[PDB]
């Protein structure tokens, strides 16, 4: 079920836009999705119902944000 | 300019240097984390093998 | 001071760049490690499975 929220915050804000190239998507989303997965269980959270709303936009934005950035 | 260049030279190797240690923690948390999953997949695989 | 400011800007980028080289190394010789580590614990598992 983490295909709406890996899916809804690339594809939608802009945290793809930075790693568009082949070989920066395994370094870029083992990194990204290990790092944001694995120091936030709670994001896992907005997976178990629908979503949309502040803790979508926060999470999301945080969690793309820090997570693409400090890769 | 002295202070603007001495001031800029000490914040970009500081921020270079807490960037190379921030990356060598997680670089290293990431491989004991990786060995830690390998070790753990190989005893589930093990135990799934004798169950199996 | 245009020399000294050029020179000190040109370094911190070179340093940063450089650092920034050498953690992404760091990190594919560790996810490397960390690859081959996971081949071997799957391959000391297969022969585990084998020989059970």
């Amino acid at each position: 079920v983490a295909q709406q929220s890996l899916v809804l915050f690339a594809a939608e804000r802009g945290y793809l836009a930075d790693v568009e190239l082949s070989k920066i998507g395994s370094f870029e989303a083992a990194l990204l999705a290990y790092v944001d997965r694995d120091h936030a269980p709670l994001m896992q959270e907005i997976n178990q119902t629908g979503g949309y709303n502040d803790e979508i936009e926060g999470k999301l934005k945080g969690i793309l944000d820090s997570f693409k950035a400090t890769q | 300019l002295d202070l603007a260049k001495a001031s800029a030279t000490d914040q970009l190797k500081k921020a270079k240097a807490e960037a190379q240690v921030i990356i060598e923690q997680a670089n290293k948390r990431r491989s004991q984390i990786l060995d830690e999953a390998k070790a753990e997949a190989e005893q589930e695989r093990t135990k799934i093998v004798a169950q199996a």
